[PDB]
RNA sequence: AAAUAAGAAAUUA
């Protein structure tokens, strides 16, 4: 069938283990797939939901410490008025949860191509045309 | 390419008929250079001034053992046609010789004295596609 | 007239169709009305098409006014007789346009393009200097030179 | 030779070496030869000094040395083979197979700048560019802009 | 991308028909050659049939009038020694100076195949009459 | 008045701006009009001289 | 002439028809290749691009 | 227009306008047009500070952003025209 | 081949 062969990574100064088995696979039908999703210290905890279980003084210094987060959550979402930050959808929902608490022929191939807010933001190996979410092709004269 | 007549067969892509810019075509192949004209005889693909040297091609430059064929921008002088030496030229399938000397080739390049594409057609060069081919072009009898 | 040479006639819907482009290009419009004021004649087609097309380059941009569904079809059919009044109010004027150039030509001394009729001196399309050696609809053979319409003083 | 231990994975690069050579044996022979061209081809007196005779005699006497010059390089650039010094990939230059300021293929370009290694900008395929020049009078105009600076503002002396 | 095929081989005897084809293709040549040059050369010399367009001005004019007058009496000769070939022609007229900026300007010419044909032509037919053999570019008559 | 000082908001009077009658008009000093000779070589020299400049100067 | 929008200022090209590079006139008013980019090309454009700046073996 | 527009009487101004995009031998076609008419208005209101209101409202000091599309060699005109197409 | 500084207007899943 000429099957195709790969040889293994072993672990490498720059190429710990976990980076390995996670960009790397030795049996060619699982190619080219898709992307899979992990996530980090903060995002693992907002989707995980791991309540706080009570604990020693630092727990009691933050529980008398707290202050009102149905406020500083709604501050945080506001603040992105700030000539620095931009409007999240992200805060704004944070916010949400706390206070609810109790052309045409082209948009397959344009999908990328208005203001568009990114995650990770594409790359020259993966797209071969885009300029950039920040441009403007056809500028308006303004004062 | 499809077909490969020479080495470059191996090595050069076709690139379907695409366009290069204006009398720069990578390949030189004169197809026009017997291309006959009584009024423009003597400028037509001559040289622009009647009164330019004769090309290196003309002379004998070093000392030589002999050669095969004289080049194709050489050009046929009275000598030529006088001397009865051997006057070969390299053309398609091997050599082109001119045996049956005359005046009228005189001044002219040997360029302009040998028809490029024959109307004569080897059909044990072609395969039988390409004799095929040939025949819808109404050029092979059959 | 200088451009002399066979042709390829288009049909009047069209050339139309064209416009602002050209069929209502201002500058072509405004010596059409030339000719016909030289003449003596009032250009009203000329001024009935002036005013359609003027309206229709105003509001061209636009998006057409919103349609409520009829099984009567009264709107549709409106719009549509409206629409084909237009076209003829303009087909008029084409006519007009082409009738009177070949008149004027036919006044000027001047040799229209090949296989055109001018109606007192060339009934039969005029040909003269054709790619092709016969009268094209005749299939008549043309003579050597070029045929003359006009006696020969200047 | 003759594959046997071969360094480079195609072989045809040395091709690449050889070009070089010829364009050094230009640089060798470029002055020279337009000389004998110059000189051989002038109608006109030569000079107050040089005519008649002595000129038609010394003009086939100069015509006669530049034949006599074996391997002198005559042939002028645009037939020379543009091929890359990477992958050894040919192209026709003034194509769009062929890229100029970096001197490879259309081939090798590509590969280069999407994996970065050119470092390049990327700017919309359809239009002029972010340049003044090019977007003024496109691709002669920018050319004549060159030609400018690099000749026309010095005033020769 | 496919590997390209191997060409088969050239012919037998091949080389023997490719050196005789092209041997007497010559020959053959030489005579095509000396025929147009005899061509070209009888037209150069031959009478044409008059280059100008008489449907415009200043040409329509009664051949007793205008610049049939200027012909007749002062360009005539010189007309006749260029024998109505047009270049010729429009220069002559060009240095008549009696004329003066009309001749590119107003007058109109027979395009360049018309203005070739012989003198005495009378159906158009003529253009196409003319021999095929012989390689004047439209030179010969 | 002269269309400088026409009161044209509604609701405020405002004070007469201190140009309104006063420049006067000369074609010699504007509206821009001028020759096409002298515009090109205008235009030319201005390009030929870029660099005939002495920097150092007393 | 400031008209067009090509407009350098100066006779970019001559306007003559038949001007070529042949012409002994052409000759003598021309740039030699020399020390010109086609130099720059000649050397630094090689394929392996170290052996531009030493000799393998001798940093090897 | 914009003098009208303003319900000025177009002889109490003068004007010069600059060209200062891509020169050409001939400006006169519409859409240089609409461009001069712009600047004019521009000026105007500077001027008159107070004609910025029915200027404004008949849409002179808009600015309307449209361009001939880039140059691409693709096309077979250059510019809008993809090239022959046949079916295998 | 085209609804893109051009100018086109009414029969969705």
């Amino acid at each position: 069938a000429k099957r195709r062969v790969i040889v293994p990574i072993h672990p490498t100064p720059n190429f710990p283990a976990h980076f390995i088995k996670s960009a790397f696979t030795t049996d060619p039908l699982k190619e080219k797939q898709k992307a899979r999703f992990s996530s980090g210290g903060e995002a693992m905890r907002e989707v995980q939901d791991i309540p706080k279980n009570l604990e020693g003084e630092r727990s009691r210094r933050d529980l008398a410490s707290r202050g009102d987060t149905e406020f500083q959550a709604l501050v945080e979402f506001i603040e992105g008025a700030s000539y620095d930050q931009l409007i999240s959808g992200r805060r704004f929902k944070k916010v949400y949860d706390v206070l609810s608490e109790n052309g045409h022929v082209m948009t397959p191939h344009t999908t990328l191509h208005g203001r568009r807010i990114f995650w990770i933001p594409p790359t020259w190996n993966r797209a071969g045309r885009f300029l950039g979410p920040h441009v403007t092709l056809y500028p308006g004269m303004t004062p | 390419l499809k077909i490969a007549k020479s080495a470059f067969g191996f090595y050069l892509a076709r690139r379907g008929q695409r366009k290069y810019p204006f009398l720069r075509r990578p390949h030189i192949k004169n197809t026009h250079s017997m291309n006959p004209s009584a009024p423009y005889f003597w400028s037509f693909m001559t040289a622009k001034s009647q009164m330019a040297f004769l090309p290196e091609e003309n002379y004998i430059t070093g000392d030589w053992t002999g050669k095969f064929f004289v080049s194709k921008r050489q050009v046929y002088t009275l000598q030529h046609a006088t001397s009865g030496a051997k006057v070969r030229v390299k053309s398609f399938p091997s050599i082109f010789e001119f045996n049956s000397p005359s005046r009228w080739n005189i001044g002219k390049e040997m360029n302009t004295l040998t028809k490029p594409r024959m109307d004569l057609i080897d059909e044990q060069m072609l395969t039988k596609k390409q004799r095929l081919d040939y025949v819808r072009a109404g050029l092979l009898p059959k | 007239n200088t451009f002399l040479t066979s042709s390829v006639a288009t049909p009047p819907i069209s050339v139309i169709r064209t416009g602002p482009k050209w069929w209502a290009d201002p500058e072509r419009m405004v010596r059409q009305k030339l000719m016909y004021f030289t003449l003596g004649v009032d250009q009203l087609p000329l001024r009935r098409t002036a005013v359609i097309q003027r309206d229709l380059q105003r509001f061209h941009m636009c998006k057409p006014p919103p349609r409520v569904g009829d099984s009567t079809g009264y709107k549709r059919s409106r719009a549509a007789q409206l629409n084909t009044w237009y076209r003829r109010i303009q087909y008029q004027e084409y006519h007009m346009q082409h009738l009177f150039t070949r008149h004027v030509w036919g006044l000027l001394r001047v040799y229209p393009g090949n296989t055109t009729k001018i109606q007192g001196k060339a009934d039969d399309g005029y040909v003269g200097y054709d790619s092709v050696p016969f009268h094209r609809y005749n299939r008549a053979p043309l003579p050597f030179p070029a045929r003359e319409l006009y006696e020969r003083r200047k | 030779m003759r594959h046997i231990g071969q360094d480079v994975p195609k072989r045809h690069t040395h091709f690449v070496l050889e070009s070089r050579l010829m364009y050094e044996k230009s640089f060798r022979d470029c002055w020279l030869h337009s000389v004998c061209r110059a000189i051989s081809q002038l109608d006109e007196p030569l000079s107050k000094t040089v005519v008649g005779t002595h000129q038609k005699m010394l003009q086939r006497k100069v015509t006669c040395f530049q034949y006599n010059q074996y391997g002198l390089f005559k042939t002028p650039y645009y037939r020379l083979a543009n091929v890359d010094r990477y992958h050894a990939v040919q192209g026709v230059a003034g194509t769009r197979e062929w890229v100029p300021y970096v001197n490879v293929s259309y081939w090798t370009m590509n590969k280069m700048v999407r994996g970065g290694n050119l470092l390049v900008h990327r700017v919309h395929y359809t239009g002029w560019g972010t340049d003044s020049h090019l977007k003024k009078g496109g691709w002669e105009h920018r050319w004549n802009k060159v030609l400018q600076r690099n000749v026309l503002q010095y005033s020769r002396i | 991308w496919a590997k390209p095929k191997k060409r088969p081989k050239v012919g037998q005897g091949f080389h023997e028909k490719a050196q005789k084809w092209r041997e007497e293709y010559l020959l053959d040549r030489h005579r095509a050659l000396a025929d147009s040059l005899r061509a070209y050369v009888e037209f150069s010399t031959s009478k044409r049939v008059e280059p100008w367009d008489a449907r415009f001005k200043p040409f329509d004019r009664i051949e007793k009038d205008g610049v049939y007058v200027l012909m007749r009496y002062m360009m005539e000769e010189k007309l006749q020694l260029c024998n109505y070939h047009h270049r010729p022609v429009k220069r002559l007229f060009c240095n008549i100076g009696l004329m003066g900026p009309q001749i590119t300007t107003k007058a109109r010419w027979k395009p360049y195949r018309f203005a070739t044909n012989p003198a005495g032509t009378s159906k158009a037919e003529r253009m196409y009459q003319r021999d095929k053999t012989v390689y004047t570019h439209g030179h010969n008559d | 008045l002269s269309p400088l000082e026409v009161q044209r908001d509604v609701g405020r009077l405002e004070p007469i701006p201190s140009y309104a009658g006063k420049i006067n008009a000369d074609r010699s000093v504007f509206p821009f009009q001028w020759k096409t000779e002298d515009w090109y070589e205008y235009e030319v020299a201005k390009v030929r001289n870029r660099r005939f400049v002495f920097e150092n100067t007393e | 002439s400031p008209e067009f929008k090509t407009f350098t200022g100066y006779p970019m090209r001559d306007m003559r028809p038949g001007y070529g590079q042949n012409l002994p006139d052409y000759i003598m008013k021309k740039r030699l290749p020399n020390n010109t980019h086609y130099e720059l090309f000649a050397r630094r454009d090689i394929p392996n691009e170290d052996n531009a700046m030493y000799g393998k073996y001798l940093y090897d | 227009m914009p003098f009208d527009e303003a319900n000025l009487d177009y002889r109490d101004f003068d004007a010069h306008i600059v060209s200062e995009g891509h020169a050409m031998p001939s400006i006169a076609n519409e859409i240089a047009a609409f461009a001069l008419r712009m600047a004019v208005a521009n000026a105007l209101v500077k001027l008159i500070p107070l004609t910025r209101i029915p200027l404004k409202k008949s849409g002179l000091l808009s600015v309307d952003r449209r361009r001939e599309r880039g140059q691409f060699p693709g096309y077979l005109d250059g510019k809008k025209v993809k090239r022959r197409f046949a079916k295998r």
